[PDB]
C-alpha cells in the first residue's frame, strides 16, 4: 500500500504541469480516438446536432517513468488534475457537458514507460451547416472538428489511435435519430491557420439522409387530393351555381389550411424549399379551378356552347397539367 | 448619420436621417466664461425626460415623433442664461447624460438673451 | 466522548491515500448498490427521455477505515465524502444528472467498525430511452438505467445488487400520468469496451400506455365526421347545393381535426397507427363526396341508375369503413 | 474588536464539524419554522409548485457556549460552514435554489448559552400529485415534506418553534397563484421508516381550490351557445333543405374549433375530466340535430305529416334533454 | 513604486477579520447606494416577472481599512474583494440572479484614505411582478425592486439612497416595445420579521401598455364581422340559403378568431377586458342569426311582421353595438 | 532542458503580485484586441438579440514578465492566466456569456521574451439588438457588440484594434438564414460615466432581411384571396347564394390566413408593415361584401342601377387594390 503511495509521491516530486512533455526537444504526439455511444438528436431549426462520446487521447511523458510490481497505475480521475494533459477542443463545438454523476468521468492510466492513456464522457453539441433548398429531400454532412487550442503544429501533432477510418467506432444501438438515417461517415485530418498560427485538426463527417414518408402522408397526399377535388368540380352541372361555388371556395379554404399547417413544420429560412414549390403550384392549381368557374359561368346564358366547350376542355386540360407537374417535379427532386 | 436643426420663447429641434441609432436628445448651453452645461434630454421613444438642478421649473423638454420633433420651452428667463445653446444626439451605448463628449452630431448655435 | 471520538476519525484519515482504491493491487472491491425510487417525471416522446429521481446507495469495504473501541456505527458529515475512495459509478444513458443540494448537499457517509461503507445519494436524471412509436398510442415500451464503472475493470471492482431481487424499491408506488409500470427487472453482466471489460448493472421498466384519453380525443371526433359523411347518401340526388355543401365541409372538417392533431400531438416525424387511421378517414370522407360527383353527372340522363348508386352507397359506405376498422383494430391490437 | 476575534478563534479551537452535538450522549433536537413569502405558480402540467420562504432552524451546540461583553454574536454567514449544521432537506423537492446574490442569504446567530439559529432564503419546487378528475371544479392538497438526511430519529429530532398551525406563516401579500385560491394550511410532523433507518419528517399542506370563471367564460358558454343555435335548426322550413344542410354542417365545424381549442388547455391524463364530458355530450348533441334534420328531410316528400311530427317533437326533446343533461352535470360538479 | 503599494495593502490586509462588520459591538454601519440601469429586457405575463440589468455600486466606511503615505484611491482587482467584509445585501423579490462573469468577474472595488470602499457589482436579475390584468389589454402595472440586508437587523447596518433622488439613473435607457415607463420612485423604511427589523429601498416603475397593436389586431376584425353580419338584415327573406349561410359563417369566424386569440395571447388564466368584449361581439352575432331565424318562421303567414322585424333590426342592432362600444370604452379608459 | 524553464517561470511568478497592473503609478497600458468570428447563430426579433461565437485575442506588455536565456516564445498551461494580471475587459451590452471549456478551458497564455502576453479566449455571447420593425419584413438592422474596461479609466488603461480594419476577420464567411451582412465597422472612442472615463471599442454590423420566403409566404396568399373576392362581381345578381357564399367564405379565409400569420410572425406587439398590408386585404374582401350587401338591396325595384354598380365595381375594386400595392410599395421600399 505504501509502496504505491511513494511511486505517486516520487513520480509528483519537481513536476512542472505548466511544461508540454519535450518542451524544447521534439513535438508532442498525441494519438486519438473517439466511440460514439449514441449519435444524438438532429435540429433543423437550430442548425445543430448532439453527440456522445468517449473520447480517448494517448501520449508519451518521459518525467512519468516508474518501476514497481505493476506495470499500468489505473489511477483516479483526480491524478489527472496533476499532470499536464492536452487542451483539446472542438471547433465546431456549441455548448458540450463533461459528464460528472456520479464522479468525474474520466480514466488515467500510467504506464511504465511512462506512457498516458487519458480518456473522458463528452456529449457535444456541435454546429451543422444544412443547405434546405431541397427539403424534405435533403442530404446532410454534418461536422465533427477538434485540435488543439493553445499549442501550434509545431508543438503538439495529432494522430488516429489506428486506421483513420476505424479510429471513429459507433455503437450498434446509438443512433437516437427520428427523421434522418446515419450512412456512413468519413475521417481525415489536416492543418488549419489563423491569427495565432498553424494547427491540426481533425475531423468526422457524418452523412445523413431524411426520410421522407412523413411528409408524405402528412402534406403531399392531402395536397394532391385536395387538388383532384378541385378538379373534380368540372363535372358538375353548370346549372347548379351555388353547389359549385360554394365547392370552388371551399376548397380554397381547404387549401389554405393545408398549406398554413405545413408550413409550420418547414425550418424558418429564407428561401424556396421543394415543399414550398409544390404547395404554391397547387395552391395556383385550386385557384385558377375556381377562376374556370367564374369564366364558364360567364358565359352560360349567352353562349352556352362555349360555356360546354371550356367545361369539356378543362376537364382534360387540368388534370393533364397536374400529372407533367408531378412527374417533373418527382424526377428532378428524387433522382438528385 | 443624423442630421440635426434647430428652429426658434421656445427652440425646436428637428432630425433627419438615422434617428433610431440615436434614440437620446440633449440640450447644451456655452458660456464664455465657462464650459458646456447639460440642460435637459428627452427620449425619442418613450419620452422620458431629465433636467438640469438649475433648469427645472422654467425650462419644459416634449417630443413629437410625428415630424420628428423634440421641444425646449423656456420661462422665467434669467440674466445668467445668456450663452449659445446647442441640440445634440446621443448613441444608445454611449454612457452618462450629463456629459457632452459622449453626444456624436451636434446642432447649430443659438443666442438667448 | 466527543476527544475521543475526534481523535479515532482523525486518526483513520491520517494517512489514507484517496488515489488508491482500498485493496489497490489486490482482489477487486465488491460494490453492493440499492436504489429507491422517489419518482418519475415527464416520459418524453419528442425528446426520448424520462426524469428518474431515486436515492441511491453503495455499499462496500475498506479495512483502511476499521476502528476499535467504539460501539457504535458513525454517521459522519456529507462532507468527509471528499476525502475518502467511493466508486466513480456513472450512467451509461443519462444526459443530464445532478446530485439535490438544498439544504445541504443530499449526500450521506455512515461508517461501521468493520470499515463497511455505506454512500447515499439522492440523484435526478434524465436517462436516455428509445421509443419505436409505430405503434403510437397503442405501443408499449421498455426503458433502462445503465450502472457502470469507468475506471476500474473487472479485475478492480465487481458490481452486485444488494439484497436480490428486492435490492430496487418503490416501483409499485409509482404513478404515471399516461403510462403504467407492467414489469421492472434487474439484471447484473459485463461489458467490453476497447479498453477493457468493466461490470454493468440494468434496472429495466416495461411502460404500456393508457387509451382512453385518444380513444375519446383522436378517435371518436373522426369516427363521426365520417359517419355524419354518409348523411348525404339518405338526401335526394335533386338538392345539388345540399349534398355539396355537406360533403366539402365534411372534408373541411376533416382536415381540421388533422391538421390541429398534428399540432398537439408530440412531434415524432415518421408514420404511427394513429396517421394511418386519419388518413383511412380522410380517404373515406374524400370518396363520399367522389361519389355524390359521380351520381350528379349522370342523373339526368339515367335517374334510375343515380337513384341505384345512392341506394348501394348507403350500404358499401358502413360496411366498408366497419371492415377497415376491423382490420385495423385487430392488426394494432 | 479583537476581543471578538479571541473569542471566535476560542469556539473553534478543536471544534470538530464533523460531529454532531451531543453525538453518542444524546439526541440533537431541532426546532424550525417557515415564513413563506411568496406560495408561487402552481403548475398541473408538471404536478408541481414553486415556493419562497424563510427556512429557520434552532438547535443547541455547547461547544460554541462563550462567555463575553455581549449575549448574542450575529455572525456573517461564512461561519456557518465551519460549524456543525443540520442536513435538511425536502422530501418531494424536484430543484430547489440557494440564494446566493449578492452574498449567500443566510445568517447565523449564537446565544451566549450555545444556542445556534440559522435561517436561510429558499426557492422550492415541489412535487404536487394532482387528481384532475373534475377539473375545472377540483380541489388539491399540495404537500411539503422535510426531514434529515442522514442522522435517524435516534441522533436527529425536528419539532415545531412553536405550536404546529403558529409555527408556517403565509405573508399577507405572498400569493403569486392565478388559478387558485389558497384555503389553508395544516402542519404535522411524524415518522417515515426507508432502508437505511427510521427518520423524523415535518409535513406542510396547502389547500387550493381552482378558479373556474375563466373556463365557463372560455369553453362553457359557447359550446352551449353552440348546441342552441343547432336546437335553432328545428324552426327553420322542411323545404329550405340546403340553408337547413348548411346550418347542421356547419354548427358540427364550429363545434369541432371549439373542442379542439378547449382541448390544448386541458391537461394530458388518461381519465376523462369534467369538461370532456361536457364537450362530448354537447358535440354528441349537435350531430344528433343534423341526424334529425336527415331523417326529417328523409320523409318529407312520401310522409309529410311523420317529417312534421318529427320537426315538432324534437323542437321540444332536445332543449329539455340539454336542460337536464347540464341541471345534472352543475348539480353533481358543484356540490362536491 | 510597485513595492511600497503591495506592502501597504498586505499590511491593510494583516491581521483583518473578515467575519466581523465595520464597528462590530458599536453604532451601526452606512451603506449609500446607487443604480444605474442598463435595461429592462423582458416584461412577462405569464410568469409575472421583469427582467432587469443594473449597475449596483454600494458605499461605506470600514476604518481598519484606512491607509496613509498613498494619497491615491487605490482601484483594486477584484479578487482583492474576497478578502474584505461587504454588506450582505439581498433582493427579496428576485427569481434568479447572477453577477456577469466574462470575460472577469463585473466586480469592482476602489478604496480611499479614509477607509471609505466604493463596491461595484453588474447583475441581472429576474424579479417577480404581481399583475393585475384584469383591464388587459388597457392595464397599467406597478413593478418594483427590494433592497434588503439579510442578516444585520437596524442596529447593525443602515441604508440610504446616496444624492437623494438622483440616487437611481439611466431610466431613459428603458425601451420596452409595448409598454412605456410613466414614473418611478424610490422608498426607504424598514420591515419588521420574526428575528428582528431591517432596512429597506425599494425602487419601482409605472408601466403603461401601448393599445394600438390591440386596436389593430384584436378589436377591429371583431368589429368587422360584427358589422358584416348585419348585412343579412338587407337581404330579402325568401333566400334563406344566403342568410342562413352568412349568419352560420359569421358565427363560425367569430368563434376561429377567439379560439385563436385564446393561443396567440399570454396565457392570463381569468376574465380580462378583451374577454368581455368578444364575448359582447359573438353574443350580437348569435343574435342576428337568432333574428333570421324568427323572421324565417313567421314569414309564411304573416309577412308584415317579418318585413317589421328585419326593418326594426336594421337599425336596433348598429344602435345596440354603438351603446355597447361606447360603454366599454367608456368603462376602460 | 526542461529545468531552466521551470526555474525562470518559477522567478518570473516569484514575488509577483496580481493585484497591480502593469506600470502601476506610471503611464496607462496599451491593450490590443482581435476578434475572429466563427458564427452568429439566431438573430431574434422576439428578444432582440443575437448569439456570437468568436475567438478574443487580447495583446499587451508587462515587464514584470520579462526573461531571457531562452529563444522561444512559452506557450503555457492556461491555468498560469490565474497567476498573472489579464485585463477587465467585458462586454458592455451582452445579456449572458461564457467561455468554452471542453475539454479543457478554452484558453491560451503565450509569453514573449520582452514580457509581451497573448491572451486568448474562445466565447459564445448573447448581446442585445434593439430592433426597429417599423417596416418588417423590409427591414434593414445595425446590431453592436461594445467592449470596455469595468474598472479601469482612461488614466490607467487604453484599447486599440491591432491591425486596424483587419482586426476582425471571418465576417464575410458568416451566413444567416433569414439576414445578409452588408458592412462591417470599427470603432475606437471613450464613454464617461459618474466613476470616470473608460475606453471602448465597438463591432457593428448592418444586417438586410431576406424577402423572397415572405413575398411567397406572406403576401401571395392574400393577394390570390383578395383576387378571388372579385369573382362574385361577375356573377348574376339574382344569385344570392353563390355571391353571399363566395363572399362569407372568403372573409373566412382572410380570418384564418391573418390568425395563422400572426403566430409564425414574431410576437412583438406594435404595427409593422405586413401588419397594414393584411388589414388593407382584409377590408378589400369586407368591401367586396359590403357592395354584393347593396346590389342585393337594390336590384328588385332599379335593375339598370345594380348592373350598373356591378360593371363598375368589376373595374373599382382591381382599381383600388393596384392604387393600394402601390403607396404600400412606394412608402416601405
Ligand atoms: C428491456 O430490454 C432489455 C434488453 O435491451 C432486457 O434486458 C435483458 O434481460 C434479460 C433477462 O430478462 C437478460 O438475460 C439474462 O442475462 C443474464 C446475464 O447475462 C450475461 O452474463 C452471463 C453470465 O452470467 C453470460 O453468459 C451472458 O452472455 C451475459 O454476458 C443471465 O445471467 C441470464 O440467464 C438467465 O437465463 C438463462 C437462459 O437464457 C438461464 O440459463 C439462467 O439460469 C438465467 O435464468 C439471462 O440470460 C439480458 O442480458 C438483458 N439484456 C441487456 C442488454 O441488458 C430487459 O429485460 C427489458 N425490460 C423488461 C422489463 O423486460
Ligand atoms: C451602427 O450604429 C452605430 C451608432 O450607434 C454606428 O457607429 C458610429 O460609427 C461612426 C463611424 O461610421 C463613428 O464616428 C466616428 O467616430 C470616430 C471616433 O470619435 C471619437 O473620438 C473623437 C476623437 O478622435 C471624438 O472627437 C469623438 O467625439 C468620439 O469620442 C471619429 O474619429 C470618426 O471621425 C472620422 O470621420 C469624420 C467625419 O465624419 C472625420 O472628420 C474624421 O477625420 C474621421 O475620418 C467618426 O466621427 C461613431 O462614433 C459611431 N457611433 C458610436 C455610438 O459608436 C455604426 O457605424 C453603425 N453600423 C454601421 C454598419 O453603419
Ligand atoms: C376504400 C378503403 C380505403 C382505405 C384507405 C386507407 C389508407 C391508409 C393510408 C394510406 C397512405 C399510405 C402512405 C404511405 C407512404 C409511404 C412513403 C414511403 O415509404 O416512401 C418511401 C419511398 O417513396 C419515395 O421514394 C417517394 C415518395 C413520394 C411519392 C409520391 C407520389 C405521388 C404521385 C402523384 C400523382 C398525381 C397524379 C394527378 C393526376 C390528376 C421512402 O421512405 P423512406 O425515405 O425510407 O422513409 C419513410 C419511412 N418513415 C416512415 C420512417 C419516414
Ligand atoms: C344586444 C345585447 C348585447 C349583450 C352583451 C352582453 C355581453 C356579456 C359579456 C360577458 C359575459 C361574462 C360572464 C362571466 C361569467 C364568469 C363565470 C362566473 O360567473 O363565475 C362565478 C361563479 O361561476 C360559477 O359558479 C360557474 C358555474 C355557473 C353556472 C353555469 C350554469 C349554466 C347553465 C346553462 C343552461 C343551458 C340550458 C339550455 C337549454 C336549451 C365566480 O367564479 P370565479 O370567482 O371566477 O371562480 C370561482 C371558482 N369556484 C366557484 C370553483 C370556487
Ligand atoms: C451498525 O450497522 C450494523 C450493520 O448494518 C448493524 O448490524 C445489523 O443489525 C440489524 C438489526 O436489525 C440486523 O438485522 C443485521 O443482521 C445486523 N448486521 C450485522 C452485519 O451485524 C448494527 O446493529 C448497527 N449498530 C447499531 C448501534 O445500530
Ligand atoms: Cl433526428
Ligand atoms: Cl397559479
Amino acid at each position: 500500500t505504501t509502496v504505491f503511495t511513494r511511486i505517486l509521491d516520487r513520480l509528483l516530486d519537481g513536476y512542472d504541469n505548466r511544461l508540454r512533455p519535450g518542451l524544447g526537444e521534439r513535438v508532442t504526439e498525441v494519438k486519438t480516438d473517439i466511440f460514439v455511444t449514441s449519435f444524438g438528436p438532429v435540429s433543423d431549426h437550430d442548425m445543430e446536432y448532439t453527440i456522445d462520446v468517449f473520447f480517448r487521447q494517448s501520449w508519451k511523458d518521459e518525467r512519468l517513468k516508474f518501476k514497481g510490481p505493476m506495470t499500468v497505475l489505473r489511477l483516479n480521475n483526480l491524478m489527472a488534475s496533476k499532470i499536464w494533459t492536452p487542451d483539446t477542443f472542438f471547433h465546431n463545438g456549441k455548448k458540450s457537458v463533461a459528464h460528472n454523476m456520479t464522479m468525474p468521468n474520466k480514466l488515467l492510466r500510467i504506464t511504465e514507460d511512462g506512457t498516458l492513456l487519458y480518456t473522458m464522457r463528452l456529449t457535444v453539441r456541435a454546429e451543422c451547416p444544412m443547405h434546405l433548398e431541397d427539403f424534405p429531400m435533403d442530404a446532410h454532412a454534418c461536422p465533427l472538428k477538434f485540435g488543439s487550442y493553445a499549442y501550434t503544429r509545431a508543438e503538439v501533432v495529432y494522430e488516429w489511435t489506428r486506421e483513420p477510418a476505424r479510429s471513429v467506432v459507433v455503437a450498434e444501438d446509438g443512433s437516437r435519430l427520428n427523421q434522418y438515417d446515419l450512412l456512413g461517415q468519413t475521417v481525415d485530418s489536416g492543418i488549419v491557420q489563423s491569427s495565432t498560427g498553424e494547427y491540426v485538426v481533425m475531423t468526422t463527417h457524418f452523412h445523413l439522409k431524411r426520410k421522407i414518408g412523413y411528409f408524405v402522408i402528412q402534406t403531399y397526399l392531402p395536397c394532391i387530393m385536395t387538388v383532384i377535388l378541385s378538379q373534380v368540380s368540372f363535372w358538375l352541372n353548370r346549372e347548379s351555381v351555388p353547389a359549385r361555388t360554394v365547392f370552388g371556395v371551399t376548397t380554397v379554404l381547404t387549401m389554405t389550411t393545408l398549406s398554413i399547417s405545413a408550413r409550420n413544420s418547414l425550418p424558418k429560412v429564407a428561401y424556396a424549399t421543394a415543399m414550398d414549390w409544390f404547395i404554391a403550384v397547387c395552391y395556383a392549381f385550386v385557384f385558377s379551378a375556381l377562376i374556370e368557374f367564374a369564366t364558364v359561368n360567364y358565359f352560360t346564358k349567352s353562349q352556352p356552347a362555349r360555356a360546354a366547350k371550356i367545361d369539356r376542355l378543362s376537364r382534360i386540360a387540368f388534370p393533364l397539367l397536374f400529372g407533367i407537374f408531378n412527374l417533373v417535379y418527382w424526377a428532378t427532386y428524387l433522382n438528385r | 448619420q443624423v442630421q440635426l436643426v434647430e428652429s426658434g420663447l421656445r427652440l425646436s429641434c428637428a432630425a433627419s436621417g438615422h434617428t433610431f441609432n440615436y434614440p437620446i436628445m440633449g440640450w447644451f448651453r456655452q458660456a464664455p466664461g465657462k464650459e458646456r452645461e447639460f440642460v435637459g434630454a428627452i427620449s425619442w421613444s418613450g419620452g422620458s425626460t431629465s433636467y438640469a438642478d438649475s433648469v427645472k421649473d422654467r425650462f419644459t423638454i416634449s417630443r413629437d415623433n410625428a415630424k420628428n420633433t423634440v421641444y425646449l420651452e423656456m420661462n422665467n428667463l434669467k440674466p445668467e442664461d445668456t450663452a449659445v445653446y446647442y441640440c445634440a444626439a446621443k448613441g444608445r451605448y454611449s454612457g452618462g447624460l450629463y456629459y457632452p463628449t459622449n453626444y456624436d452630431y451636434w446642432g447649430q448655435g443659438t443666442q438667448v438673451t | 466522548n466527543m476527544s475521543f471520538v475526534k481523535e479515532t476519525v482523525d486518526k483513520l484519515l491520517k494517512g489514507y491515500d484517496i488515489r488508491l482504491r482500498p485493496d489497490f493491487g489486490g482482489p477487486p472491491v465488491c460494490v453492493g448498490m440499492n436504489i429507491d425510487i422517489a419518482s418519475i417525471d415527464m416520459v418524453s416522446e419528442v425528446n426520448m427521455d424520462y426524469t428518474l429521481t431515486m436515492y441511491f446507495q453503495q455499499y462496500w469495504r475498506d479495512k483502511r477505515l476499521a476502528y476499535s473501541g467504539i460501539p457504535l456505527n458513525l454517521t459522519l458529515d456529507n462532507r468527509v465524502a471528499d476525502q475518502l475512495w467511493v466508486p466513480d459509478t456513472y450512467f451509461l444513458n443519462d444526459k443530464k444528472s445532478f446530485v439535490h443540494g438544498v439544504t445541504v448537499k443530499n449526500r450521506m457517509i455512515r461508517l461501521h467498525p468493520d470499515g463497511t461503507v455505506l454512500y447515499g445519494l439522492r440523484i435526478t436524471t434524465t436517462a436516455a430511452c428509445m421509443m419505436d412509436l409505430r405503434r403510437y398510442p397503442l405501443d408499449e415500451q421498455n426503458c433502462t438505467l445503465e450502472i457502470e464503472s469507468y475506471g476500474y475493470t473487472t479485475d478492480d471492482i465487481e458490481f452486485y445488487w444488494r439484497g436480490g431481487d428486492k435490492a430496487v424499491t418503490g416501483v409499485e408506488r409509482i404513478e404515471l400520468p399516461q403510462f403504467s409500470i407492467v414489469e421492472h427487472r434487474l439484471v447484473s453482466r459485463n461489458v467490453v469496451f476497447a479498453t477493457g471489460a468493466y461490470p454493468r448493472l440494468s434496472l429495466s421498466f416495461r411502460l404500456k400506455r393508457n387509451i382512453g384519453y385518444f380513444i375519446l380525443q383522436t378517435y371518436m371526433p373522426s369516427i363521426l365526421i365520417t359517419i355524419l359523411s354518409w348523411v348525404s347518401f339518405w338526401i335526394n340526388y335533386d338538392a345539388s347545393a345540399a349534398r355539396v355543401a355537406l360533403g366539402i365541409t365534411t372534408v373541411l372538417t376533416m382536415t381540421t381535426i388533422n391538421t390541429h392533431l398534428r399540432e398537439t400531438l408530440p412531434k415524432i416525424p415518421y408514420v404511427k397507427a394513429i396517421d394511418m387511421y386519419l388518413m383511412g378517414c380522410f380517404v373515406f370522407v374524400f370518396l363520399a363526396l367522389l361519389e355524390y360527383a359521380f351520381v350528379n353527372y349522370i342523373f339526368f340522363s339515367q335517374p334510375a341508375r343515380a337513384a341505384a348508386i345512392d341506394r348501394w352507397s348507403r350500404i358499401v359506405f358502413p360496411f366498408t369503413f366497419s371492415l377497415f376498422n376491423l382490420v385495423y383494430w385487430l392488426y394494432y391490437v
